[PDB]
DNA sequence: CATCGGGCATCGCGTGACAAG
DNA sequence: GCTTGTCACGCGATGCCCGAT
């Protein structure tokens, strides 16, 4: 509807918008200063005035952090690939695992964390992005810990060195930089011929409300309730005895609320088509 | 001269004063203009109208030197470690700040986006779910445009709190969203898109495995005695496809050949990886001695795809999970 | 104590030049 | 060879300042 006006007046407008988008910054300025009704030469001038003050990156280092921490809590840890030798650990730890800046120091990612994990340690500390959870401690009293970090080529690039400094003697050529954060239906499972889930269905969330990687690794007599636990136990040895056979049982699983849920379990044995031994308990466990 | 050009030009003056003291390096000054020359000038002095009320170190009893040097840059190793980066919002879903790795993970400028609105980023499907959020703790979902492609989901986890010294009209502050988002895990799956790498292994009657050739290694994760001290191969199969892999090698002790079979193993990160695998038996002096499997890894795709088409319809065809493995 | 006319400064608008994409 | 956007410019309508009433 002819193009040369259509273009004319979307132009126009478009710098009209560009002008209130002037208009408008002027006024937060205005709105942003100390002194400050003045024009707009006054405002930009004072706000030239205010940022010489105050004045690279657009926050400070502290800045950065104090929005990542407010974000989401967290402590950072620095520690050494080869040893897990504690380079680094910032305040946030007495936040996070109410614990001084000094446990941590001349310590060991090992020694900070429960014994049954330190071999997963290893497996994240060998050999860019990382990301586990593990319990640290706070008798000793653990608590879960989600850290995700990389790993980065030590020492770091304008950190100065000195000679008489303790990580002078340490060169270490890797470093993990990490965040440590605090944090009627039926499921099928497979276990060893002891009890251990060696295979957990996702339906055990919608199920009994944990995750598989809470469940898998632990026995499954760890969750029944104490009176159920030998009536358990004896269906788990007798459906080994009966190749094959279908054994079912009712007891009480304990639920991440802490609540009791009556629950039916079907188990059989899975057997080798070429020797006949047993590879694993298949159950399916079921709410009632 | 005119009044007009005068009045021009020391408005221009101003705001090249006022770009030279943005706190951004200065082949990012050169590109800006003026609008946005106001608008990061806008921008810093509410982040710095901020930070003078709500913020404000090694513990001296354990204070180096080197200490000091890494506690100088805390923030930004706790940036790197985010595996993200962060965004803060106010409740007009402006952009109150984002930090620089947005640029590393979806190919935005920092300084195109501070004091900006958050949609622009956003995908149209999600920008209502994002807005309910808005209005303590956080944990969402959200498909962010990726200039890298094109969106890419994301993990927001987050709180709300109150931003204060903005200076509205005087009104309270408003809750703003400090948040960080990090892209989403792909499932516990492995598919190797390295081409053309079909790899053997070697097993005994009971498909205990013995060996494993090079390829083997870097696809399942595991050293060659590590793949045979952790029982027979029926501890590393998918509970959904253990009942096939059984019929196969029934199979394969009937006729010698087991034919082609679909069929997921635990790799030594405890994820699943398709392989169409096929076993034949060897023998010695007319008896079988070993098996030789010779797998070709598959995507996820062609996996569930040979899955959905399957001949045999046995239980637990359909079920999900995950697994472990010990010696 | 105002009110009133100068002359210049602010200010908003529409258009044309120019370039990155 | 087209789209969008930035920048300068001309151009008047009001603003501010201030002798002069
Ligand atoms: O134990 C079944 C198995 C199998 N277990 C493994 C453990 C580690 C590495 C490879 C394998 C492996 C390969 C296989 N290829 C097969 C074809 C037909 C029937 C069964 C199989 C089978």
């Amino acid at each position: 509807m002819d193009k040369e006006r259509l273009a004319r007046e979307n132009h126009s407008e478009i710098e009209r918008r560009r002008r209130n988008k002037m208009t408008a910054y002027i006024t937060e300025l205005s709105d942003m200063v100390p002194t400050c009704k003045p024009d707009k030469l006054t405002i930009l001038r004072m706000a030239v005035s205010h940022m010489k003050s105050l004045r690279p990156s657009f926050l400070t280092d502290q800045e950065l952090k104090h929005l990542i921490l407010e974000a989401a809590d967290g402590f950072l840890f620095i520690v050494s690939c080869e040893t897990g030798r504690v380079v680094y650990v910032s305040d946030s730890v007495t936040p996070v695992l109410n614990q001084p800046q000094s446990e941590w120091f001349g310590s060991t990612l090992y020694d900070q964390v429960h014994p049954d994990d330190v071999d997963k340690l290893r497996e994240q500390l060998s050999t860019s992005r990382r990301s586990f959870i593990c319990r640290m401690r706070c008798e000793p009293h653990f608590v879960v810990v989600h850290c995700t970090g990389y790993i980065k080529a030590w020492p770091p690039a304008g950190v100065s060195l000195p000679d008489d400094d303790p990580e002078a003697g340490q060169g270490s050529k890797f470093c993990l930089v990490a965040i440590g954060r605090l944090q009627p239906t039926e499921f099928i499972s497979r276990h060893n011929i002891e009890g251990i889930f060696t295979f957990v269905d996702h339906r055990c969330v919608a199920t009994v409300g944990y995750q598989p990687q809470e469940l898998l690794g632990k026995n499954i007599v760890e969750f029944c309730h104490p009176e159920d636990q030998q009536l358990l136990r004896d269906s788990f040895q007798q459906v080994v005895k009966l190749k094959g056979q279908v054994l079912s049982v009712m007891f009480r699983f304990r639920s991440k609320n802490q609540e009791w849920l009556w629950m039916r379990t079907s188990s059989f044995t899975f057997q080798n088509p070429y020797s006949d031994e047993i590879e694993y308990i298949i159950c399916t466990n079921t709410n009632v | 001269s005119n009044p007009s050009k005068r009045h021009r030009d020391r408005l221009n003056t101003e705001l090249d004063r006022l770009a030279s003291l943005l706190p951004f390096p200065q082949d990012v000054i050169n590109k800006l203009d003026k609008l946005s020359v106001l608008r990061l000038s806008v921008s810093y002095l509410r982040a710095k109208s901020f930070f003078d009320v709500s913020l404000k170190g090694v513990q001296d009893n354990c204070r180096t030197k080197f200490r000091e040097g890494l506690n100088l840059q805390e923030g930004e190793f706790l940036l790197q470690a985010l595996n993200g980066f962060v965004l803060v919002v106010t409740t007009d879903a402006l952009v109150f700040y984002a930090s620089s790795t947005i640029q590393d993970y979806l190919g935005f400028q920092q300084s195109d986006v501070i004091h900006q609105s958050v949609y622009e980023l956003i995908h149209t499907e999600d920008r209502a779910e994002f807005q309910r959020q808005l209005h303590m703790e956080r944990c969402f979902v959200c498909r962010l445009r990726c200039l890298l492609d094109g969106f890419l989901a994301m993990n927001f986890q987050g709180r709300l709190k109150y931003l204060h010294g903005q200076n509205k009209k005087i009104l309270p502050p408003q809750l703003a969203l400090f948040a960080i988002a990090t892209p989403l895990q792909p499932p516990s799956i492995l598919e190797i898109r390295t081409k053309n790498f079909i790899f053997r292994t070697k097993h005994k009657l009971d498909f205990t495995p013995t060996g494993c050739d090079a390829k083997g290694k870097i696809v399942l994760g595991y050293t060659e005695a590590e793949l045979c001290m952790r029982g027979t191969g029926y501890q590393f199969i998918h509970a959904a496809d253990m009942l096939y892999c059984a019929e196969y090698h029934v199979r394969m002790i009937k006729t010698g050949e087991s034919g082609m079979i679909v069929f997921r193993l635990l790799t030594k990160d405890n994820r699943w990886t398709w392989v169409q695998s096929n076993a034949r038996l060897v023998y010695k002096n007319g008896r079988p001695d070993y098996i030789i499997a010779t797998q070709r890894p598959l995507t996820d795709e062609e996996g569930k795809e040979h899955l959905r088409k399957r001949t045999l319809k046995l239980p637990f065809m359909f079920a999900t999970g995950e697994a472990v493995l010990y010696e």
